């Protein structure tokens, strides 16, 4: 995982596409421009995406399909100074560098070249697509291994349904589906889409998805508001919609957190729905003015003895207060009282 | 004075114009097929070799052909290889998915010819030395071997050549389909390895025989290599 110092990377969502414009020669300490240039790619058939006439610097281009090596370790990369090279996605360690700079355009940011320098092309004013399900439309199904095929159809139609082959290895599937969420975020208007898999890889690849945005913002990314749902709360949302939202919406989530935004500030507290939404990791909000939220908490933490509980933390009085309501109300059991502990400060 | 605002603002029209620039794949014309029809035309005009009455379906026959032979034993033809760059040989094909679908049949059509052109050389493996006998009736020939896989490739030539004289009004794309692709690379892994299972009696020519540039750009483009024109 220690990178070697030779290494030079980029990062950016407009990377699905080869970036001929950028690609230049290399000079060793021979100071001589080498002009055989060579790619690799993660499987073959991205080499029929990369023009060999796109390089008019360049004498010859020769593509290969980036197969993993195991003769050679990543601490030691092997040098080929006859040749400039230049990655593509990369989903495996880097095991060769060509004469001088070696550069490595990839959409993903895997653990292999976290350690890398980085150079990031963030991003401005992204659109969030829209998942959802059909229990309407015709439904146009995409080669996600492939997503160069059908670019006109991401640019102009709507509905989408992620489709994978069993072949593919997890990596490739990652890759391919951030591949097509960037093609989205730089799309016109938001795409509904769809994914034809077992939902626990579904949510596999929204860990793996997770992650890589989580190392992008340690790069120092631009924040994206536009992330993945955890299903456990999408199963909320559905119960909250059945309960009281009749129709489908097309950001329904989004819908009710803002129905709550519209009342989070006036009363002073967290509304239940994002409490749910999400051990300790406690979340608050914020106003102009000092003031916090769960209990209007003071800008520092919660206090550590702020004062006594003797009126109430007493069993007796939490068990006359039972009585009593138990008394009044005829029941029997299945009524407990709490004593009010939870009091921060007023 | 002041940043960012520049960086953000080049930044946002660089990705409309990538968003724009991804409709730029679409190609407007094509220059394989062209060499194609250069080189089948020049030789038939030369040479008037096009007995072009015969259909990829069953082997040619060494009665359309003797003369033919008689006269390629002229040249020389140890530049021609054995196997057969049946990849290399039908790209250019895929390159034609129209876009949406200007008519199904196009498709259809592409996938008839590639599956008609597996079976003719499947069967032209299969009947190797069926075509040997043949072409040694007429008499022996020490470059034997380079006239039987020349005639076949020409064959082929000439079929492709009036098959694709029927589609180039259409117009290319630098993206070749997918299922196309695959159809393609599937086929030449089978004729390949019907290929490699043999064992050819290759002759060196030594002496200088004659050099026709027609004949060197036909068996260039045979191989499929397409730095001829």
């Amino acid at each position: 995982m220690e990178c070697p110092f030779q290494i030079q990377v980029c990062i950016s969502d407009r990377f699905f596409a080869f970036p001929h414009n950028l690609v230049e020669p290399q000079s060793d300490v021979g100071n001589k421009l080498i002009e055989n240039l060579i790619v690799y790619v993660p499987t073959d058939d991205d080499r029929l995406y990369i023009d060999k006439k796109q390089f008019p610097k360049f004498n010859s281009v020769l593509v290969y399909r980036h197969e993993h090596d195991v003769n050679i370790d990543s601490r030691s990369p092997k040098k080929t100074a006859s040749a400039t090279i230049v990655y593509w996605n990369p989903l495996v360690p880097i095991t060769e560098i060509g004469a001088g700079e070696t550069r490595v355009f990839s959409v993903l940011l895997t653990n292999n070249l976290f350690y890398c320098n980085t150079m990031i092309v963030h991003h401005e004013n992204p659109k969030c697509p829209i998942e959802f399900t059909y229990p309407k439309s015709n439904l146009r199904p995409i080669a996600c291994e492939i997503p160069l095929s059908h670019f006109k159809e991401l640019v102009e139609s709507n509905d989408f349904l992620l489709c994978f082959n069993l072949e593919t290895s997890t990596m490739v599937k990652i890759l391919s589906l951030k591949r097509i969420f960037c093609i989205f975020q730089y799309r016109k208007q938001p795409a509904r889409y769809v994914i034809n898999l077992p939902h626990e890889e579904i949510d596999n690849l929204y860990n793996k998805l997770n992650w890589e945005r989580t190392r992008r913002l340690m790069k120092g990314d631009v924040p994206s508001n536009c992330a993945t749902v955890n299903r456990s709360s999408l199963k909320y949302i559905k119960q909250a919609q059945s309960l009281l939202g009749i129709p489908d919406y097309s950001q329904t989530v989004v819908d009710f957190v803002k129905m709550f935004q519209k009342i989070i500030f006036p009363y002073q507290l967290v509304p239940n729905v994002i409490i749910k939404l999400n051990l300790f990791c406690k979340n608050d909000s914020i106003a102009i003015s000092s003031s916090g939220i769960v209990p209007i908490n003071m800008p520092d933490f919660s206090p550590p003895n702020t004062f006594d509980y003797s009126d109430y933390a007493n069993r007796t009085n939490i068990n006359f207060v039972t009585q009593r309501v138990l008394t009044d109300g005829g029941f029997s059991s299945g009524i407990t009282v709490t004593p009010v502990k939870y009091n921060y400060y007023l | 004075d002041y940043e960012k605002e520049s960086k953000r603002r080049k930044l946002e029209d660089e990705d409309f114009l990538k968003l724009k620039a991804l409709e730029f794949s679409k190609d407007i014309v094509n220059e394989k097929l062209q060499k194609i029809i250069v080189v089948t035309d020049g030789m038939k005009r030369l040479y008037e070799y096009c007995n072009c009455k015969n259909s990829l379906e069953t082997l040619p026959s060494a009665a359309n052909y003797g003369s033919l032979l008689k006269r390629l034993n002229l040249y020389n033809l140890d530049h021609i290889e054995m196997n057969v760059n049946f990849y290399e040989l039908l790209f250019p094909l895929t390159l034609y998915n129209d876009n949406d679908n200007s008519d199904k049949t196009l498709s259809h059509q592409l996938v008839n010819y590639i599956f008609l052109a597996s079976n003719y050389f499947q069967n032209c493996a299969k009947n190797f030395n069926y075509m040997r006998e043949t072409f040694n009736v007429f008499g022996p020939f020490k470059q034997i071997d380079f006239m039987v896989m020349f005639v076949i490739k020409f064959n082929f030539l000439c079929d492709m050549r009036n098959f694709a004289k029927l589609i180039d009004e259409l117009v290319p794309n630098k993206q070749p389909n997918m299922r196309i692709h695959s159809v393609l690379v599937m086929r030449d892994k089978i004729v390949k390895l019907a290929f490699s299972n043999l064992q050819f009696q290759t002759f060196s020519k030594k002496d200088k025989s004659r050099n026709t540039k027609h004949l060197q750009r036909l068996i260039m483009l045979m191989n499929a290599n397409y730095n001829v024109i």
